[PDB]
C-alpha cells in the first residue's frame, strides 16, 4: 500500500551482484582491465537475458522479438546499471562496475580507455543531479529494453506496444511516489524520459569504442559490417519520447 | 552475441 506491486516485482527479479573476478592486489595493466571487463560483460549479459525471462509481458513476445530486443539494448541496459551502482554505492563519484572492479578518477585516467570512462560517467552524474529513485530506475530500465525496434517493426508489434505502454504508466506511478503535483510529476517524467532519449546517442559511442578496441586487439570487413548497425544512424528505429 | 542471447533464452 506504498509501493506498486509491479515495481516491487521488478526489484525482486533484479539480478544478484555480479563479480568481475578481477585481482586488485596486482598492478593494473591495459589488458587485465580489458580482460576483466569482457568477463564481467559476458556474465552480465546472461544476467540480462535471465532477468528478461521474469519480466511481465516479455516471454509472451515472439521469440525472434525477444532476441532482437536483447541484441538492440544490452549495451544500454548495462551502462544504465553501471550508472545506478555508481550513483548509489559511491555517490556517482566513481564507476562501480562490480564490487571487485571500481574505477575512481585516477584509475580511469590511467586505464587504457579514459575517454570512454568519462562518457559512461555521464549517466551516474545525471542520476546524482536528478536524484533518481529506485522505483524510477527500475521502470526506466525496462523501457531501455523496449526503446529500439527494427525499421520494419516486430512480429508481435501490438503486444510490444502494449507492454511498453504499461511500463510507461508504471514510471508515472514511481514518479508519483514523491512528485505529488500534476505539474511537478509531469516535469519529472519529461526529465527522466528526455534522459532515456539521450542514451541513444551515448550508446553508439560505446559500440564504436567496443569495435575499435577489437580492431586494435588484432594487428575484419565482415566484423565491421555487423557492428556499424549499432554505431550508425538509419539502420534501426529508436523510440523517442520527445520529438 | 545473437547466439549467446539465444541459447540463454531457451534454457
Ligand atoms: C573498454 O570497453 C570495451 C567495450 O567493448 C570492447 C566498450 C564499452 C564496454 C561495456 C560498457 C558497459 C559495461 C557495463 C558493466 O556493467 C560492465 C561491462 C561493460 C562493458 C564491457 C562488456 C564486455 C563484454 C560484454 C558482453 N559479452 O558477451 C558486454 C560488455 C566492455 C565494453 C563493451
Amino acid at each position: 500500500q506504498l509501493i506498486p506491486p509491479l515495481i516491487n516485482l521488478l526489484m525482486s527479479i533484479e539480478p544478484d551482484v555480479i563479480y568481475a573476478g578481477h585481482d586488485n592486489t596486482k598492478p593494473d595493466t591495459s589488458s587485465s582491465l580489458l580482460t576483466s571487463l569482457n568477463q564481467l560483460g559476458e556474465r552480465q549479459l546472461l544476467s540480462v537475458v535471465k532477468w528478461s525471462k521474469s519480466l511481465p509481458g516479455f516471454r509472451n513476445l515472439h521469440i525472434d522479438d525477444q532476441i532482437t530486443l536483447i541484441q538492440y539494448s544490452w549495451m544500454s541496459l548495462m551502462v544504465f546499471g553501471l550508472g545506478w551502482r555508481s550513483y548509489k554505492h559511491v555517490s556517482g563519484q566513481m564507476l562501480y562496475f562490480a564490487p571487485d572492479l571500481i574505477l575512481n578518477e585516477q584509475r580511469m585516467k590511467e586505464s587504457s580507455f579514459y575517454s570512454l570512462c568519462l562518457t559512461m560517467w555521464q549517466i551516474p552524474q545525471e542520476f546524482v543531479k536528478l536524484q533518481v529513485s529506485q522505483e524510477e530506475f527500475l521502470c526506466m530500465k525496462v523501457l531501455l529494453l523496449l526503446n529500439t525496434i527494427p525499421l520494419e517493426g516486430l512480429r508481435s508489434q501490438t503486444q510490444f506496444e502494449e507492454m511498453r505502454s504499461s511500463y510507461i504508466r508504471e514510471l508515472i506511478k514511481a514518479i508519483g511516489l514523491r512528485q505529488k503535483g500534476v505539474v511537478s510529476s509531469s516535469q519529472r517524467f519529461y526529465q527522466l524520459t528526455k534522459l532515456l532519449d539521450n542514451l541513444h546517442d551515448l550508446v553508439k559511442q560505446l559500440h564504436l569504442y567496443c569495435l575499435n578496441t577489437f580492431i586494435q586487439s588484432r594487428a575484419m570487413s565482415e566484423v565491421i559490417a555487423a557492428q556499424l548497425p549499432k554505431i550508425l544512424a538509419g539502420m534501426v528505429k529508436p523510440l523517442l519520447f520527445h520529438k | 552475441l545473437e547466439d549467446i542471447i539465444r541459447k540463454a533464452l531457451m534454457g
